[PDB]
Formats: structure tokens, C-alpha cells, sequence
């Protein structure tokens, strides 16, 4: 890796990819997210931005490539705190429902979701110097975040084999997601690994997107 | 830790919550058993008529009576309150539950008595409860009156030890007739 | 520790013993002498330490000032300053007090 | 080159916001376990539509209305937001509908969807819930009319606290400078914020501005992160007194002016003085927010 | 287009709100946290009362009484003769059912919800109290005529204090349908409120207003610490109210009313604010509060 | 209708009344405090009793007599209370809570309301010092006789305190069947007010009054500051200046009826000055009581 | 404070006095005595304990005993602070509490 | 208030006064030898010592004895005597608490 920055926030939400109709989260971001986030705070605007019931229609041919890793340093507890959110109806859809026809978004129904108390991240990115340079001036150029790489080393993760037995792992992950038919990503558990010493190889991974 | 839980009959909801307080910060936050606050929510609600009844099993002989300094700061508070009970129905009347029990006919008149001598102090510590008016009902409980190195912790924690002196002083509640 | 804890501790022992020598003249050593002479030393310092049990907590909040019975049960350079530290916020030296009567209350 | 963001502090008050949520015979409100402590807590969802509010009432055009409904609550009157202008401030216009309007075809505007300015955060207490209760009477309507009962009566019981509550801002960029008379409008609408909760008419409570200080170059937000301060104190002055003695020259204290409405009555002078000559006035938060859209609508 | 809002207090005297929730050997009045104190609560639901029942003695058209004369107490008025056509403040009476009055829709359209033109708030003291009081005796029985045979022989206490304390309110603007006479009834009432209280057997706690603050600029509540401690009879914000009219101004004070006993301490201030505008020092405050009706109302 | 009410002080005695009810080595005789000093005594339900009491003497019917045969006080009772037949203690058909219910509401059609028509308050001395005894004691007989009270000698002290304390009441009333009467016997009995807080053959105290101040007789409920004059001075002569001024200028008066001794030492012109209707002036309490009773009444 | 200390120094004074006027004034004929030393305690102690009767007795006089003989028979000092000889005229009871805080403490008695 | 620095302020005169009365060529010779110093300090002790028994002797006469004793030394006792009409109409707070306890016992 080149080097790497931290970051930390008060509140934040990863919600699984469709969930259901009650709401849930995990404690950690997903790499897709992580990588968009990145992608974003340097400027770059997204590759395709077309218009349609759907969006995220992402082929491979251009876009950046790069190896990302994931860490954490203090454990984090959960809430819910929600009521309501209305959704779009399945069924007859009746009376004026069907009249409005505005953007409906109509028929209000109670729901709860998760939120996480507070939240610190320490991972940076493996990427060129142009990128990095570039980044750099999306940040300074023309809630907080700073490269203290050296020191302030904590715990990391790494996907899992069947054997070692882990503690407290995510159950699920997403790496690369399209929200069309497809196979997904491919790798869900992730196990946490506990020492402060850089994280290993398999650590990193390279990041098809 | 959990298969102790089922070895106690019939447990009351009360002391059940100690299933909540089961979860390099919470691995050991179970010890300090700080379940006065949930615990009383619920029961003043609509079990402060209810508590009369049954005892709720003695409420498990009161958490089977702490399972029996921190230790001795814990042990104290135990031998103020029946020394408290004790001493203040003796005053009162100087009658005498060892010879109580020596003749039938009078247990209840006597256990009636304390009844009402207990949940008045219990409802007095329940209310007025703040960093320093706490202290001050402290002088009831040693009213019919090394050891004084302590005031570091009573007059810092100011929980700890009200959860304890709440808790314990359902101890001497009476026991039930079966 | 030179805190307030030991320092009250000490008057308040130093107190009782101290009036109970004078009005009753009595010392430990005659106590224990006799079973006899015992128990009405016990009852004597019964009705000594309970009369300021009682006395103390009639007068109560700033009305008793820093002004307590027999001129505050009559108490160097630390005494300077520890007269400014009681000077202000007295409400918790009378609280802690009343332990250190209960700590000299005869057990049994 | 920016948008200016700022916090606000509410003065002290019981708390009126009932949360729902309700367990046996008593409402709660939801709490955080920030430090293992209680707080109570509200959902920016509430203070947009209170801010949407505000912004009807002072007369501003909009599109859409929430009324009270007999049967259930909905939102209605709304039409096709086809131009940006006269609709919804710029503001929280999405669209989901799958055939509309010929999509752009006859429409000929964005779809102005996933599309938002001024993105807020969620207010949090600044005290600890002391598990307070309060009980309440609740008795039955009448026994004799013809309306219904409950078939019996009842006795409640709900909890209360007063606590303030700091809330900031997040607004950035440069895009919204379309309608410069509408920012100053919805600042003036902040700066005239009232039951902003939905949580009842007695016992309500207000937010009104209250010591709102901070301001920033345009470089994205860090410092004071908006949180991490004590109660009825000077978190705001202790916090940015301390760092911008620090880094006077670190960061530029001419920008970003003073903070805390208690240094207004007292050494405000020794802090001007040492720190600087700038545009540092506090006397409202009303002629605050004015000069505040003086130097903005050049910018 | 014009609002209003003010808060009242009252003299000192023992506390009059009594319901007995904790025991019968041992009466409680409700308690409230402030910073590490304690104070005393009189509800919202109480003053409603109470103002219905001055509403009920000033000849004003009702639709709402008690009964006094059933085992477990309720209302009669309220819901068995009137269709809610019109309430006492316009308050709508709701409650929800498979059908209410031919679901309230054919014979009398009106919406299901209620208006709640007033807003009130919870009242609190302004200083703590402690503990235990007074003592209290109870009889042994009938005796020879025997029709009571309580036997109940207790020596029961009882919870007493002495504090004066206030509360504040505000009231809606716009709302002018069938106003004239109503609002300034309804005003008419406050002025006295006499007949308030948890229980009137020997306490008889008179809420007679001392001290008034009623006015601001037609806009929305600018919220200037409604609750203020006064400094028992002071004001703590003259500081703030001597700029009334300048080049900075940085305090509205052209549009203020104030009470009697802050007029009372007769000062060389008082005439500096005497030429300014807005002084409309008044000593008796009953006039001063019939006069805003008439200003807010004929004006 | 005329509602009237009243306030009165005592001449300075010394003073013991039992009230701890608790301890046996030592009497306590405080109750209540004020603004960080105890100075306050005495409970406002004795006087009840004392009231009952006297007009007993009077003639008037004895419906409720106290009875002293058992350990625990007994109070006897007539076959039913009835507020007409009888004066019913100042018609005072209180609550029967019991379940054999068979009330006379279903027989002779008594709801078993109450007719209060009576209000009352604690009194509050004067002076602050509680801290002194005066040391008796107790002997033991020994003397070979059948009884022997205690086998003991104790040394008992008790407490007294010279003061001298205010009072005030309310009436609030009107005339209807067999009032007249009734409330001129009650007028009259309140004038000597002797016996209170029981038998005390040690301690000899009297309630006849000085300085009687009655307020705003004709006019329905505007009185404020009730326990205004204290510390042996006149108070009420500042309040009708600065409440119903004497002349009809700025703030017409009213009509005031006031005692003897704020007339018996004070300035002669002031009688001549306090004459815009010359109000009402009299040398002995008790001569004005019937003529305030006559007004009042009507006949 | 300030005030404290010089209630100190004005106890020691007057306590010296009163054993010039009794005895010698220098302190140093008992010095490793078993009599002598006890003579010289005997005589300080009850010095003292009048004094302090007398001081303790008038409960209720607080003002007036801390203008008129509360300060005669003590001899004072006063050497600048005539501005706070200034309380002594309104306070009357915390100062009172102050002399006999310091006569406790100067009671060496075991 | 004002009054009891005016009376302290005249007491230290008034000694002054007494110092230059009795005892010749006053503080001049302080600096001969501390000698001389301690026949003066101990007279000038043994005058204000006995002047104590008789000044705090009789509150009616106490009076008398001290207009006409105060009268003869100070200077300035025309400025103090046509203001706060002779100290406050003649004999009021016990003539200032007994002469401010003798100019606090001769300080």
C-alpha cells in the first residue's frame, strides 16, 4: 500500500441489500459502498449517470483499479429509532391511488430500522500517484478525515476458511453490486482478526471495480 | 453462566432481567449488577400492588440472598439493613422474634408488624433520590445508633450503593408461610 | 491521609470519651476490670452518645452555621486551612458526621 | 466559494415530544447509548417538514400539502414538479413514479431524482434521563352517552425532562444560487423556527436560536465535528476559544467570527483584542443571520 | 398576523395540588428534577379545568359539565347532548369509533381531529422544597351509631410547602372566526382563575396574577427564555430592554406591557423607559390585560 | 353576588403547642419554613374543631360532640347527617365512603354532597428562633399506693417561643334556607375564637383579634397578598394606595372595612385624609363584625 | 483567611497575657519537668476555660457581646485592616464562630 | 459607616496629641536609642490602660467626661463639629460602640 487515512463519524446506516420490510445493518460498511465513497471524495463523478426506472448500470471497461483493505478500532453498539416510512403498494392499488398518478409514493405505513451509535474507520487505499493526487485536490484544491498511517494501528479483516473458528464476525458483505440480474458477489462472512501489527496480505484485496 | 439461571424455582420478572445484563469494554460489565434502574421501571408501575403477593417465590430467596473491601463494602450494607430492621422493631416494641417463635398463635401479629415496618422504608428510599439527598436519609437507617475510610466511594458512586441498600433491604422482607 | 475523614473520626471518639471521663470519670481500664462496672458504662455512654444523636439532628441546613452544641464539640498550622474548607459548603461535614457517632455507638 | 453551516442551541424547556412506541399503559421516547447514559433524541424528518412548514407560512409558493384526513394521514394537492422554480425550494423533490409524463420527451426537465440541498443532521439532548415519571388522570369520556367509552377509565402516566438541544446545519456547495431571495428566506425561517416537534400543544416546546456560531473557508467540514460538548456550559466557547487560540494562524479566525452568547456580556473585549479585528458582531441571531446573508449573496 | 404569548406568576403561600398517588399513610405531591434539585408540578390538564369551570361561571354558552354523583367520575355534557357544533375554545372535542354521530359526516361536516387553539404549558415552582412537613391525626370510628366503621386509627402526614410560582402561554394568531366576544371572554378568565387546585379543603391557593410580559412583534415566538426565574420579583433581561429604539437596534422594545409589581419598585430607570416607546407601564394588572384584549382585538 | 374574606392577627404571648406526637424526651414544636428561616406553626384544621366547638355553646344543635371514654379518640354520631333539619355542623354532610352502600339517596334522596361554603389556612408566625427549652420534670410517686404511674424519675424539658402570628379566611358564600341565622352565630363566634388546639392548662393562648382587615366585600374575587401586614405594622394603608386608590382618578377605590389598632395609633390626619368614602373605621374588632355581617347578608 | 489567622494570633496574644499577669512571661524554667510543666498546662488550661464560659454563655447577645465585652477583656490588634473592622458590625456571628474555633483549638490538653 | 473611619481616623490624632503632651520632643529622639522608646511605650501604655476603666465605666457621664476631653487636642474638630451635627445630636450608638472599643484597644 502507498498510505493510508482515517476518518471517524457519530452516525451512520449499511443497510443489507433488500433487506425486507423491516430494516437491518451490519457493522461495518461494504466495500462497494467504501469504494463510492472514495471515488466520490475525490471529485470523480460516476461513470454513468442514465436515466430510467433503475440506474447503476456499470460496466468494467473504464473505471479506475485498486486494492482496498478494511479496518476498526473500537467496537460500536446499536439503536433503532424509527416509526414510519411509507413504501409503494403490491395488490389493486385502488381508488385514488390509482387517480393521483403525481410520483405516488402514497399509502403511509409504519416501519423501524437500525442505527449505529458511533463509528471510526482507519483503512486508506493502494492506487497510483496520479489518484492519490487527485484526490488530494478534491479534498484541499481548487465528518473529518486525515492520513495518520504510521501510528494508530488497531484491528482488521479478512474473509474466512473453514477452520479457526472466529469471534463477533459480520455475516454478510457485498463487494461488487449491480441492482439488475446478475450472481451478486461472490464472498459473504468476513471474520475480524486482533492485533496491532499491519494487517496481512490477505487483508487487501484488489478491487475488480 | 447461563445453566445457573434454571436451578432457581419459579424466578421472578424482576430478577429474570438479569438475562439483559448478559451482554475490552463489556466483558465483565456483568459484575457490577446495575439492574436497580430497568428493574424498578417496570415494577413500580403495576407490581408495586403486586409485590404483597407471594413474594414473587421470595424473589428467589432475594437473588438467593447475593448468592451467599468491595466485597465487605457489599457485606456491610447486608448486616446494616437486619441490624436496622432488628434494632427498630425491637425500639418499637422490644418485642422478640426468637421468642416469638417459641409459642403459636402470634407469628403473624409479629410478621404483620414488620410488614408494615419494611415496605414504608423501602418506599422512602424508593422516591427522594438524588447525588445528595440520598446521603441524608442515611441517618434513618442508622437511627437507633477503619470504618469510616470509605466516603472515596460513597460519596462518588452514589448508585452502586443505592442499588444495593434498595436490594438488600428486601431481604429481610418476610419470608412466605409455604 | 490529613483529610477531613480521620480528622472528624478523631474529635468525634476524643469527644465522647473526653466528657464521659469528666462528668462520670471513668476510664476503659476500670471497665474492664469487672463485668459489673462494664454494662453501666455501656448504659452511660448509651445515653451520651444517643442525646447528641438526637440534639444534632434537630438543628439542621445553614441554621447551624458552623456553630454546634457545646461550641462545636470543642476542637496547627492545618487547622487554618481546614476552617476555610469547612467555611464553604458545610452540608456534607454534618452528613459524614453522624457516622463517625454511629462508628462510637456501642454494638450489642 | 461555499455554502455556510452553523449550530444552533435551544434554550431550556420540558420536553414535549412523545415518541410512540408506547409498552403497556406508558409512552416513551427512544433513547442513545452515547456512554452508556440515556438521551433523547429527534429525526431530521421532523424539522424538514417543520422548516416546510415554516416556508408556507411565510407565504413562500410550494406544491404540496399535508392536511388532516379522517380516515388516515396522507399528503395530497400536488401536481407534476416540472420547473424547479415554483415548486418545493430546491429542496426534497423526488420521483419514483415509473411512467410520468413522458418521462422527458414532453417533460423536457431533469427527473430530479436522488437530487437534495440542505441535508441535515438529527438533534440529541445535552442531559441524562434520570427515569422520571409523571402520572396522569385519564378518566373515561362518560358513562351515559351515546358515543362510546372505552368501557372503562383508566390511569396513565408519562415521563418529562428539560434539556436544550444543539442541532447543526450542513449546507455546502455553490449551486444554489438561483434564488438568492429564497435562501434568505429560509434562513430567516431557521432563524424563526416554533414547534418544530410534532409532539403536542401543551407543555410545547420551541426551538429558538441560541448562541449559533460556526463558519468555515471553503474546504470541507472538520474541528469541532458538531458534537462532543457539555451541558448549560461553554462548550462553544471553551471548544473554539481553545483551538482558535491555537491556531490563530493554523486556521482564519477573520472568517470564522466568535462564538458563545455569554462572552457578549463579559471580556468581550479581551477576545476581540487578542484575536482579531473581523466581522465578529453578536448581539441577535436575527441581525446575525442578516449580515450572514449580506456577505453571502456576493458569494 | 399577530401573536402573543406571556408568562404569569403568583404570591407566595402553601402548596394547594394534593392526590394522595403513593400511599394512603403517606401523602406525595409530584416531583421534578433541576439540576440536582427538586420541584413542584401543577398540570396543564388542571388549568383546563379550571378554566372551563370560570367559562362555565362568567354566562358563557357550554357544552361540557361533571356530575359529581357517580362511583367512578366522568362527563355528561361533553359527549351525550352535543354534537360538537361548537366547543368552549372552539376545542373540538374527537375520539375515534366504527361510527360517531353517522360518521360525523352526513348530518354535521366536520372534520373527526380538533382545532387546539390554545397552548399551555406545565407550570413549575421556583424554588426547591424538603422532605416531610407536618403531621396529621384520624378519628377511631362512629362509635355508638354505626353506619361509617372505617376502624381505620392511623395518625397519618401529610406534604405542605411554601412557593410561589409561574407559567407561561401563548395563543394563535389568525384565528378571528367568531372571536370578538369569545377570546376576550376566555381572557376574562385568565385574568382570575380562581378555582384551581388538586384539592380545596384547607389549602386555598389563590392564582392571582403579579407580574405580565405580553407582547412582541407580529411574527412567530422569539422565544426569549419564557420560563424566568425573576429573581423572586426582578426580571433578568432590563439589560435587554433599554435599546428601544437606536441606531444599532438590537432589541425590539416598542412592543412590550408590563406587569404591576415591576412597576412597583419605583426607579429613575422606570422614568428612562417612560419616554420610551412601547412603556406601557400599568399598575394594575387586570386593566393592562383587558386593555391588550382590546388592542389585540379592536386594533 | 357578594363574596367577601378576611385576615387577622393575634396579640404577642408566649406559646406551646403539642405536635410532635413522637417523642417522649423531647417536644417539637416546628413545622414549615420560609425563604431558609423556620418560622411557621400550627395547622389549619384545628380551628375547625374549635369553631365546632363554640357553636355548641351557642345553642345550635349538637350534631358531632366528641367523646373521651376509650384509648383512642371516638367521635359519636346523630342517626344521619341532614343539612336541613339541622345545622349539620355548618351543613356539613361529608363523604360516606363505605360498601353496604343503602344510602339516604335512594331513601330520603341525600346525595351525601357536602356544603362547604368555608376556606381556611395554616397560620405562620413571626419569629424564627426554635431552639429553647425550659427543663422540668417528672417525679416517681413511691408512695405505696395502688397505682404506680411510670417506677421512674426522668428530666423532661420542653420547648416554647414567644410570638405573635396571622390568619387568614375566606367565605365566599350566599344566603339561601336557614343561613341567615346560621352565618350571623357564625360571625359572631369567630369574633372570641378561644380554645384552640385543645385543653392546655399549662400554656394559656387566645385568638381574639387585632387589627381585622376584611377585603373587597361587594366585588367578586380580586384580593392579593393575604399574609401582607407583619412585624407589628401596618401594611394594608400602602395597598389601598396602590390597589383601588382613595381618590377616583387613576384607580378608583373601593369598599374597605378595617380594624382597631391600625386606627387606635396612627396619624389623626390620615382619618380625615382616608375619607374619599370614608370607608370604615372602628375602635373594637368586634363591633364591626356585626355590621359587616348585616351589610353582607343583606338583612 | 487573613481574618482567620489574625483571630489566631490575637488568641495567642491574650492567652500570653493572662500568664504574664499570673507568672513570668518567658516559657523555659518548665522545660523537661514532671511539676513544672504541670503547673505551667494547669494554670493555661483554666485561664482559658473561664474565659471561654464566659464567651459561650451569651448565646443570644451575638451582637451586642462582639461590640462590648466580647472585645474589652480580649486585648485586640489591629494594625491596617480598619476596612474589615467593618463586618464585626454586621455579621456579629460568623466571626464569633471564628474566636471560639481558635480558643478550641488552643486548649493542649491530652 | 463614614463616621467610623472619621472616629478612627481622629482617635490616632488624639493619641498623638496625648504622645506630644505629655512626653517632650516626640518621635524626633526615637532614633537616639531604642531605649528612651520603652519608658515612652510603657507610658504611654500605663495612660490609655487607665483611661480604659474610666471611659467604659457609665454610659451617661462616660459622655460628659469625653466632649470635654476630645475637645482640647485635635485641630480639625471644627470641620467635624459643624458636620453630622455633632456627632449625630450628642450621645447616639453609644457614643460609636464606646469610641470604636478605644480605637480598637489601642490597636
Amino acid at each position: 500500500v502507498t498510505r493510508y487515512l482515517r476518518l471517524k463519524a457519530p452516525f451512520a446506516a449499511f443497510r443489507p441489500f433488500q433487506s425486507g420490510s423491516f430494516r437491518s445493518t451490519t457493522p461495518v460498511p461494504s466495500f462497494s459502498a467504501v469504494y463510492g465513497l472514495l471515488l466520490n471524495l475525490a471529485g470523480i463523478e460516476q461513470r454513468q449517470e442514465v436515466e430510467g426506472k433503475v440506474t447503476l448500470i456499470k460496466p468494467k471497461a473504464e473505471l479506475p483499479k485498486l486494492a482496498i483493505a478494511i479496518g476498526q478500532v473500537k467496537p460500536s453498539s446499536t439503536s433503532l429509532i424509527n416509526q414510519q416510512l411509507h413504501n409503494y403498494p403490491v395488490g389493486n392499488s385502488g381508488k385514488e391511488f390509482a387517480s393521483r398518478t403525481f410520483g405516488s409514493k402514497y399509502w403511509i405505513a409504519p416501519v423501524r430500522r437500525e442505527v449505529l451509535v458511533n463509528l471510526d474507520l482507519i483503512i486508506g487505499l493502494q492506487s497510483p500517484v496520479e489518484f492519490w493526487q487527485k484526490l488530494d485536490q478534491g479534498l484541499k484544491g481548487e465528518d473529518e478525515i486525515y492520513p495518520i498511517e504510521k501510528p494508530d494501528l488497531a484491528s482488521w479483516y479478512c474473509p474466512l476458511e473453514p477452520d479457526t473458528r472466529p469471534n463477533q464476525g459480520a455475516c454478510r458483505l457485498t463487494l461488487w453490486i449491480d441492482r439488475e440480474n446478475n450472481t451478486q458477489t461472490t464472498i459473504k462472512v468476513f471474520s475480524p482478526s486482533d492485533f496491532r501489527l499491519e494487517p496481512p496480505a490477505k487483508a487487501w484485496q484488489q478491487l475488480p471495480g | 453462566d447461563y445453566n445457573a439461571i434454571k436451578n432457581s424455582y419459579y424466578c421472578p420478572w424482576f430478577r429474570r432481567q438479569l438475562l439483559l445484563n448478559l451482554v475490552l469494554a463489556s466483558q465483565s460489565w456483568l459484575k457490577r449488577h446495575p439492574w436497580y434502574g430497568f428493574g424498578d421501571l417496570l415494577s413500580r408501575i403495576p407490581q408495586r400492588w403486586l409485590k404483597e403477593n407471594n413474594s414473587y417465590f421470595s424473589h428467589d430467596a432475594r437473588q438467593l440472598f447475593t448468592q451467599k473491601k468491595t466485597r465487605e463494602y457489599a457485606e456491610i450494607v447486608y448486616k446494616i439493613a437486619q441490624g436496622f430492621v432488628l434494632s427498630k422493631l425491637s425500639s418499637k416494641h422490644d418485642l422478640q422474634w426468637s421468642k416469638c417463635k417459641g409459642n403459636p398463635k402470634l407469628e403473624r401479629e409479629y410478621n404483620d408488624k414488620k410488614e408494615k415496618v419494611v415496605n414504608e422504608a423501602f418506599l422512602a428510599i424508593r422516591s427522594r433520590t438524588e447525588k445528595q439527598a440520598f446521603i441524608d436519609y442515611f441517618v434513618s437507617t442508622l437511627y437507633p445508633h477503619e470504618f469510616v475510610d470509605f466516603a472515596q466511594k460513597l460519596f462518588q458512586d452514589t448508585d452502586e450503593i443505592r442499588s444495593l441498600t434498595l436490594l438488600a433491604l428486601s431481604s429481610q422482607y418476610p419470608i412466605k408461610r409455604q | 491521609t490529613r483529610e477531613y475523614a480521620e480528622i472528624v473520626y478523631k474529635i468525634a471518639q476524643g469527644f465522647v470519651l473526653s466528657k464521659l471521663s469528666s462528668k462520670h470519670d471513668l476510664q476503659w481500664s476500670k471497665c474492664k476490670g469487672n463485668p459489673k462496672l462494664e454494662r453501666e458504662y455501656n448504659d452511660k455512654k448509651e445515653k451520651v452518645v444517643n442525646e447528641a444523636f438526637l440534639a444534632i439532628r434537630s438543628r439542621t441546613e445553614k441554621q447551624a452555621f458552623i456553630d454546634y452544641f457545646v461550641s462545636t464539640l470543642y476542637p496547627q498550622d492545618e487547622f487554618v486551612d481546614f476552617a476555610q474548607k469547612l467555611f464553604q459548603d458545610t452540608d456534607e461535614i454534618r452528613s459524614l458526621t453522624l457516622l463517625a457517632l454511629s462508628s462510637q455507638y456501642p454494638i450489642k | 466559494n461555499l455554502n455556510l453551516f452553523a449550530t444552533i442551541l435551544t434554550y431550556p424547556a420540558p420536553a414535549s415530544n412523545y415518541r410512540g412506541e408506547s409498552e403497556e399503559n406508558r409512552s416513551v421516547i427512544q433513547k442513545i447509548l452515547k456512554d452508556g447514559q440515556k438521551y433523547a433524541i429527534i429525526s431530521p424528518e421532523s424539522m424538514r417538514n417543520a422548516l416546510r412548514e415554516m416556508l408556507i407560512e411565510l407565504g413562500q409558493p410550494n406544491n404540496r400539502t399535508r392536511l388532516h384526513s379522517e380516515d388516515q394521514l396522507a399528503v395530497e394537492f400536488k401536481e407534476y414538479p416540472n420547473p424547479d422554480k415554483f415548486a418545493d425550494d430546491f429542496l426534497f423533490g423526488y420521483m419514483v413514479a415509473q411512467t410520468n409524463d413522458a418521462k422527458e420527451m414532453k417533460k423536457l426537465n431533469r427527473p430530479a431524482k436522488r437530487d437534495s440541498i440542505f441535508r441535515c443532521n438529527m438533534a440529541v439532548a445535552v442531559n441524562p434521563y434520570k427515569y422520571d415519571t409523571v402520572f396522569y388522570q385519564s378518566p373515561l369520556n362518560a358513562g351515559d352517552s351515546a358515543w362510546k367509552n372505552s368501557t372503562s377509565s383508566a390511569l396513565l402516566h408519562r415521563e418529562v425532562t428539560h434539556t436544550a438541544f444543539q442541532y447543526p446545519f450542513a449546507l455546502a456547495g455553490k449551486d444554489c444560487a438561483a434564488k438568492p431571495e429564497w435562501v434568505k428566506a429560509l434562513l430567516q425561517a431557521i432563524a424563526e423556527l416554533n414547534g418544530v416537534a410534532g409532539g403536542h400543544a401543551r407543555a410545547y416546546y420551541e426551538f429558538a436560536p441560541r448562541s449559533v456560531v460556526a463558519r468555515l473557508t471553503p474546504k470541507l467540514v472538520a474541528g469541532y465535528q458538531t458534537y462532543g460538548f457539555d451541558a448549560e456550559g461553554n462548550w462553544l466557547e471553551l471548544s473554539r476559544l481553545t483551538a482558535t487560540d491555537s491556531d490563530n494562524l493554523d486556521l482564519p479566525a477573520n472568517e470564522f467570527w466568535l462564538g458563545g452568547e455569554l462572552v457578549r456580556k463579559m471580556d468581550q473585549e479581551q477576545k476581540a483584542q487578542l484575536e482579531a479585528m473581523g466581522a465578529h458582531l453578536y448581539a441577535n441571531p436575527e441581525k446575525l443571520f442578516a449580515d450572514l446573508a449580506d456577505s453571502f449573496l456576493g458569494v
